[PDB]
């Protein structure tokens, strides 16, 4: 347990240091990796969605629509970052577009869970 | 000063030559041990790397035992990935994680063990019913397993939710190859290659097509066009090798055998292929020598035991020739043609009892040729 | 040979539709291969139980390519 | 006593599979390890120690970024790296090697070539696909 | 309280009360992780032909091997399913446990096992299966009677066999069980010392005139061609139970010898109207065309004889002889060989085998072929003619 | 002496090792020569799928007036042999009569309603099916196959459950009263079956039950809730995945969902699995019909509708694959058919009625409606009609 949040911490550094660069292959990797390993932990844990947001955006940067959108919608209420790749998946393929409007019609209002993040690509 | 090293590795794979891009993907590898495009890069080729040093010199200990298990796999060495995968991999990443689920479908494939390939990656196809990415391995699974409901599932979901993957059109061509028809399964090959080219396997099945409707140059083309977008895959190796065997020069035959086994060792098809083109060339002793590996290699194999027999039998090594066809026998009763060798090898070593009961066998399994069988009778007393 | 076919009817009539299915063209060679017809074949060799039930399979159930 | 959980998700297997592939196993393991039991032990300058076709001087070369005898020397070394190392060639008839060196490169530039239109008439390979 | 439930359950099972035994099995079994309750599901779902719900429920908690029966259970219910590789998964290549009143659990595993390998037809196997599942425990039966209708074990082998096992834990009964047992071995062997324990089991004991013995009476009188006791015999039979398939073989045999063609049509249609599956009918309908002459066509009928019931001897046999009697010599060796080859333990196919040679001419080979079949039957007047 | 034989013919029985079991019975019964020993033997036949054997036995002495089981099983060795008169006259057309174990009267009352189940005679099936579920509340057939063929309206179902008195259980009703109380129709007094659910979730431990998720399914069924349906039943249906009870509902709901992969993938498995049940060819029909194939559907729904006459499902999916198909003429008839066998069931006479709508003959189509809204007073189909 000692060791066991340095590791998770150290993977999500390693995959914002290669989606940052051009190399998505390893950051899909990276992001499968850190998927399975957060199974364990529980769904109110923040990590867990946080590697699910990370998994979900390695899998839209990759072309995976499909997969990404089912991911994300899996767990699409538990952070805003999925909510954007569920609503950018519906975009690119016209799929489940209502459960993105009452996600992020909801989302929006209550701004102006977990809402803020310091990962890559977390929404303004 | 890490991704430019993978780049150039990139560059140098695609163009001309795969040794220096390895070589760059290593440097890469040297600044920094997270680049996994790199690894499969790497394993893509039959190239490995001081692993211990790489990954110290638990996080480091797990990617270290998935690049072994990735590097055995390559290396086609399923028997010790599987047992890291029983020891280190703990069930609760190994069953979610579907990367660690498709390498081991494909381990367990890769031996003769064909129902539980089944099970792991068609749990995997429930797990991710979207996923696209290596699927033409289940194609191929299903159609050795000669079975067509499963294959139109495949084929149904894949159309269905992505109408353009090279994949969907490579498996809607396996199951019609795997059907009835040929220059269909041609027609759905072509159409893949074209929307999607560089797919080795394409030209691969379009080449075991073409061989499989007696067009001998069509096949070697494609097989050809196979190894210009691959340089290393034995399927086509294999089908080069066959042609030319049907064409009966059996000298590019053993070369493309032999380059096929190269990179597969451990494939029984492959070894009993290549030691045929060398006892059509002459060589008794090296040819024993695949022979005696194969048999060793995997019990359970009618061919390896066949080839075995044969090659024991014709140049008179009866004491071992005698007890590995009573294990083929063992193993699989309905050969017609090994009981006959049964039969000879029993007469020879001079038990008739045994001869008889045998021979007796052999006239049950062949109506046609009973006459030379009772004219073995009337030898054998 | 009328006469032949007429009591073969008459004995061919104690059948079930299922088992008379089966036995509509069933032909067995003499050493034991055999031949089954579909109304493919399923030629394999006789006195192992698998090969009739796989014969029953294909006759009454439901086999569907789905393109 | 062997482990075979691993073998097969299935908790028991019949003695006739056990023994197979605990036969098969070390057999396909002592190929490996030279060129015992699975489960008691799984174990056993330039970083980069094999490239397939590459051998030690060429890793060489990489480092600084770059008569009949001897075309024999050049017949077998240029059989060593297409084929892996493979140690059939040093029991072959040095007249087999010939022939099998024609054909190399005659198929090896068959590659070459592989690896290297009017408007109204390439808008119908499209269409046509 | 659960006592109650279970004995109602038992007791639902028992009267064919399927659907409430199903329910109130289902309740115990959820109520109490009691494996002996997933048996008695099993068993539910094993009685009205649910094969694979009885496998899935055993195979879903992998509760087999924890105790013996269940793991009977599911190998009976896979050799049922014709899976027989992932029965002798579950059960074992050998025994297992090698070095209450009733039936040893684990004899009844090696009757399993020897039942799937002469399924897989390794009879070499299958015997040896059975002669351990009958050492183990006298208690059983089944293999006995296995192996002794099916011939894997010649008379001399047999005899062999009876005399080697005890009695010792019938205890009382000792010999009632033991001429009961004997009743039913192979003949061509000291008749006279069966002759004489059925004498003695007919009048001490109310055994007088039961299905056993006036079978084994017809057996000998068949053996030694007593073909008239073969029809008072069986005609007393048969007016209680009209379709006793133990007896029906030898009954359409002594007919055939006496060529009672009126009888033979009464008994196919008989057979007809009331068991179209069962080869015996069409067997029956197949000789009726062989007492008229009509080779050619009996032909077929034998065919669907054997097809419809595999491991059968006569149809099989029959078939052989319609190959052999009009023309068509060259495959009546192949059918004869097939005969010898999936029928081991039997003198009368290589007996017929060898002369079938010899009506070619070709005599070294009768001559071997004889002599294999007095080595597997050495008391027969036809084999020491031949 | 008898005794140590009688254990070992139970023995050979218990491991269906039919030869010997009938071997040992057939020599205690000659030695003991009692009609309980003949009952023994008579069972061996069944089981070992000889019917012809064991009624000829249990006939030769006459047996049947001897003890009450014999005839008994007599009777049902007639039942499954497709002789019912027969049967009936052995049994008797009326009640003669009017520890562990069920009383035999209430079996053999239940098997003269399955002959008349089997005679079409339906009135005088419902009326034996109450007399043996008063007579004796252990028999769960006499419930479980009453209810399961729609045989009464729900409301005197429920009369009849309050009516039947579960004393004589004593200490194990407090769970059995509840347990029966589950299986009852689910259209009225919906909540107290939920209550029960609940009771029955608490205590004791039979939450994992198969039949309270078969409750639960059937429960959501009738509201139309086809989502939780699903989850749930693909929840059960991993452990087990033919359980013929269960699985009409997920058919069901699996249409209503319109996904054909998994309907095909286990129509196809059932198909392989089951042949000569009606539950497959009705899954192939249906799966047709997720893929609007209505020719291929008519004849698979024939096949399901023949092989079990007590099948509403085939009925209404038939008359469905005429209305479909194009021609409606047939489907009247199918859909009054439907309505005839199944008296008591809303659903074939609401379908009716909206061929009566697409034949724009309303006047008896405001009658029949009204007949099925009396018992559906909240679903969408009725409401929108």
């Amino acid at each position: 347990d000692d060791q066991a949040l340095s590791t998770i911490i150290q993977l999500q550094d390693c995959i914002q240091q290669a989606i940052q660069q051009l190399n998505y292959s390893t950051a899909e990797f990276l992001a499968e990796l850190l998927y399975a390993e957060c199974s364990i932990l529980d769904k109110s844990s923040v990590y867990w969605s946080d590697a699910v947001y990370l998994y979900a955006l390695s899998l839209f940067l990759n072309k995976s629509y499909h997969t990404a959108f089912q991911i994300s919608k899996e767990f699409k209420e538990y952070h805003l970052g999925i909510a954007y790749i569920f609503g950018r998946c519906a975009l690119q393929l016209s799929q489940g577009v209502n459960e993105a409007i009452l996600t992020l019609l909801s989302i929006i209002n209550v701004f102006s869970m977990v809402l803020n993040s310091n990962l890559v690509h977390i929404p303004d | 000063l890490a991704t430019l090293n993978c780049l150039l590795g990139n560059l140098y794979m695609k163009l001309d030559h795969s040794k220096e891009g390895a070589f760059y993907h290593s440097e890469a590898l040297a600044i920094n041990p997270y680049l996994w495009e790199s690894y499969e890069a790497i394993c893509k080729m039959r190239a490995t790397v001081d692993l211990k040093r790489v990954f110290f010199d638990t996080l480091p200990e797990i990617m270290y035992n998935f690049a072994l298990i990735l590097r055995s796999s390559s290396q086609y060495n399923s028997f010790k990935a599987i047992r890291l995968f029983e020891s280190q991999i703990p069930s609760h990443i190994k069953d979610t994680m579907p990367w660690c689920l498709v390498q081991l479908g494909k381990l367990h494939f890769e031996i003769i063990n064909y129902d539980m390939s089944l099970k792991y990656f068609n749990r995997l196809k429930d797990l991710q019913p979207a996923r696209v990415k290596d699927m033409e391995i289940f194609s191929t699974l299903l159609w050795h397993l000669h079975d067509k409901v499963k294959s139109s599932n495949l084929a149904n979901g894949l159309m269905d939710t992505m109408p353009n993957k090279p994949e969907t059109w490579c498996c809607i061509g396996n199951l019609l190859s795997l059907q009835k028809d040929h220059d269909a399964a041609i027609k759905a090959f072509e159409k893949a290659t074209q929307l999607d080219p560089n797919f080795a396997y394409a030209y691969t099945l379009q080449g075991h097509e073409h061989s499989s409707n007696d067009s001998s140059d069509s096949a070697k083309t494609c097989y050809r066009k196979a190894l210009a977008c691959d340089p290393q895959h034995y399927n086509a190796y294999y089908g080069l090798g066959t042609s030319a065997m049907k064409l009966g020069q059996y000298e590019e035959a053993l070369l493309y055998f032999e380059k096929a086994r190269s990179i597969n060792p451990v494939n029984v098809v492959l070894i009993c292929c290549c030691g045929g083109s060398l006892e059509k060339l002459g060589y008794k002793e090296k040819a024993l020598q695949y022979y005696e590996l194969a048999c060793h290699l995997q019990p359970t194999s009618s061919l390896s035991k066949y080839k075995m027999g044969q090659l024991l039998y014709s140049m008179t090594r009866y004491n071992v020739a005698l007890q590995t066809f009573e294990e083929l026998v063992k193993l699989v009763p309905d050969d017609a043609t090994a009981h006959y060798l049964l039969g000879q090898t029993y007469r020879i070593v001079g038990r008739k009892k045994d001869a008889i009961k045998e021979l007796t066998v052999a006239m049950n399994l062949d109506p046609k040729g009973n006459q030379v069988i009772i004219d073995e009778l009337q030898k054998c007393h | 040979m009328t006469s032949e076919q007429n009591s073969n009817r008459y004995w061919n009539s104690f059948h079930d539709e299922d088992d008379w299915n089966l036995f509509n063209g069933m032909e067995l060679e003499s050493n034991g291969v055999v031949t089954f017809a579909g109304q493919e074949t399923i030629t394999g060799s006789i006195f192992d139980r698998r090969i009739t039930q796989l014969a029953y399979a294909r006759n009454n159930g439901w086999h569907e390519l789905a393109l | 006593q062997y482990d075979y959980s691993p073998f097969c998700e299935r908790n028991t297997l019949r003695e006739s599979r056990i023994d197979s592939f605990l036969k098969a196993e070390r057999a396909a393991h002592c190929l490996v390890f030279h060129k015992y039991r699975p489960d008691i032990d799984i174990m056993c300058s330039m970083l980069l120690e094999s490239v397939p076709g590459c051998n030690k001087e060429d890793l060489e070369r990489l480092s600084r970024r770059e008569r009949l005898d001897d075309i024999i020397n050049h017949e077998t070394n240029a059989l060593k790296s297409f084929w892996n190392d493979s140690g059939l060639v040093n029991s072959l008839q040095s007249h087999h090697l010939h022939e099998e060196y024609l054909l190399l490169q005659e198929e090896l530039k068959n590659v070459y070539k592989i690896k290297c239109e009017s408007l109204r008439d390439k808008c119908r390979r499209h269409y046509s696909n | 309280a659960i006592e109650r439930l279970r004995l109602w359950r038992f007791d639902a099972l028992m009267q064919h009360m399927y659907r409430t035994a199903e329910y109130i099995a289902d309740k115990v079994y959820n109520i109490s992780n009691d494996p002996d309750d997933a048996f008695w599901l099993g068993q539910v779902y094993y009685n009205n032909n649910q094969y694979v719900r009885a496998v899935e429920l055993i195979t879903r908690n992998n509760l087999d091997g924890v105790n013996i029966l269940c793991r009977y259970l599911l190998g009976l219910s896979f050799v049922k399913l014709q899976r027989f590789d992932d029965a002798l998964d579950v059960i074992g290549e050998y025994n297992p446990f090698s070095e209450d009143g009733g039936i040893k659990m684990e004899s009844s595993l090696c009757f399993l096992r020897g039942k799937i390998y002469f399924a897989q037809n390794n009879f070499n196997k299958a015997r040896d299966a059975f002669r351990e599942a009958i050492l183990v425990d006298i208690k059983n039966f089944e293999a006995f009677e296995m192996l002794l209708s099916k011939n894997l074990l010649t008379p001399q082998e047999e005899w062999d066999l009876f005399d080697s096992l005890d009695f010792k834990e019938f205890g009382e009964d000792k010999e009632i069980m033991k001429n009961l047992y004997k009743i039913n071995l192979s003949k061509y062997i000291n008749t006279e010392d069966i002759t004489k324990s059925n004498e003695i089991l007919a009048k001490d004991y109310k055994l007088a005139d039961n299905v056993d013995v006036v079978r084994s009476k017809v057996d000998i009188c068949y053996t030694q061609c007593k073909f008239n006791e073969c029809l008072e015999l069986c005609e007393t039979v048969l007016e209680n139970d009209e379709f006793n398939t133990n007896i029906l073989p030898a009954y359409i045999g002594c007919l055939y010898e006496l060529s009672n063609k009126n009888k033979l049509f009464l008994l196919s249609h008989r057979l007809a109207e009331t068991f179209p599956k069962s080869a015996i009918t069409w067997f029956s309908v197949a000789t009726y065309y062989m007492s008229l002459d009509r080779i050619s066509e009996a032909q077929k009928y034998y065919s669907k004889s054997s097809i419809l019931d595999p491991s059968f001897a006569a149809a099989w046999l029959g078939f052989a002889h319609t190959y052999a009697l009009e023309g068509e010599q060259d495959q009546a060796l192949t059918a004869y060989s097939t005969a010898s080859r999936f029928f081991p333990g039997m003198h009368l196919p290589k007996l017929f085998l060898g002369m079938q040679f010899m009506a070619m001419n070709s005599l070294n080979l009768a001559e071997s072929y004889f002599v294999l079949a007095y080595d597997i039957c050495p008391n027969d007047p036809l084999v020491l003619n031949e």
